[PDB]
């Protein structure tokens, strides 16, 4: 069976708050396509040859 | 017949456990939970955060948080009813 | 949208038949726990923190900035007045400093 | 400013 992540409770309550000390810079990868192969088919050609 | 359903990879006990992650997160921690670690906050100060966000200045809030906590738990009521009422 | 964290900046790069962003971004890190309270009372009068937030580490209270530790002395000019301290739910007891309070020596 | 510098 497949696991959807670590178990966690965070620590809540009326009074409590947690405040980043230091950073760290990040640098991500993404990818997109843009264009497909530019084709074009002679039906006559391809058809009656 | 030659046809066939096939299942979803993820059950709907599995979704109920993503939208319970996701809204206990949101409760407990604000954004911060999608931007890092999740770090606790008071909801009330949460909500003094969503607020001050709208351009309303945050001591609307604490100034009036019985009344605006009533018309939350109102209108959430409404939801129950107005599902219930129609497909 | 612009990669996960809080986006500063990216960069395109080419690829065949598409594209590649190079996404900056800043992770917060290396939390502590403190308490906290939504407002404070001085002379009867409930402040609250021009931006940021009141926080404390056990003994004195502080103002800092959210997103990065950074604590101040709580004063007039870190923080503004909005009535009486009855209304409050959480409002806690502190001095709030004065910076004109010395220059009276004069 | 001008009340606070009337002491
Ligand atoms: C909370 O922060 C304040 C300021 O950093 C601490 O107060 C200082 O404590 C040291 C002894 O540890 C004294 O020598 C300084 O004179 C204090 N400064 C002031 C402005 O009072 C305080 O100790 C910290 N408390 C905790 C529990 O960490
Ligand atoms: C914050 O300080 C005020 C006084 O400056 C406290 O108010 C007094 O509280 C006692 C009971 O603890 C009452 O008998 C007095 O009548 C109150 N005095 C006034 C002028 O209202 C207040 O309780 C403190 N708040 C906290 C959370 O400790
Ligand atoms: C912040 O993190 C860097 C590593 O990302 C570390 O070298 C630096 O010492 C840390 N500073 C503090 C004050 O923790
Ligand atoms: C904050 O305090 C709680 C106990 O009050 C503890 O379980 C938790 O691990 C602490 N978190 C951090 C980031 O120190
Ligand atoms: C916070 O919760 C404690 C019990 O956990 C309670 O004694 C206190 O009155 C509460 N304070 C606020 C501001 O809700």
């Amino acid at each position: 069976t497949m696991s959807l992540g670590a178990e966690n409770s965070v620590a809540y309550s009326n009074n409590s708050i947690a405040i980043p000390t230091n950073f760290t810079i990040s640098v991500t990868t993404e990818i997109l396509p843009v264009s497909m192969t530019k084709t074009s088919v002679d039906c006559t050609m391809y058809i009656c040859g | 017949n030659g046809l066939t359903v096939l299942p979803p990879l993820l059950t709907d006990e599995m979704i109920a456990q993503y939208t319970s992650a996701l809204l206990a997160g949101t409760i407990t921690s604000g954004w911060t939970f999608g931007a890092g670690a999740a770090l606790q906050i008071p909801f009330a100060m949460q909500m003094a955060y969503r607020f001050n966000g709208i351009g309303v200045t945050q001591n609307v809030l604490y100034e009036n948080q019985k009344l605006i906590a009533n018309q939350f738990n109102s209108a959430i009521g409404k939801i129950q009813d107005s599902l219930s009422s129609t497909a | 949208f612009c990669g996960k964290g809080y986006h500063l900046m990216s960069f395109p790069q080419s690829a065949p038949h598409g594209v590649v962003f190079l996404h900056v971004t800043y992770v917060p890190a290396q939390e502590k726990n403190f308490t906290t309270a939504p407002a404070i009372c001085h002379d009867g009068k409930a402040h609250f923190p021009r931006e940021g937030v009141f926080v404390s580490n056990g003994t004195h209270w502080f103002v800092t900035q959210r997103n990065f530790y950074e604590p101040q002395i709580i004063t007039t000019d870190n923080t503004f007045v909005s009535g009486n301290c009855d209304v409050v739910i959480g409002i806690v007891n502190n001095t709030v400093y004065d910076p004109l309070q010395p220059e009276l020596d004069s």
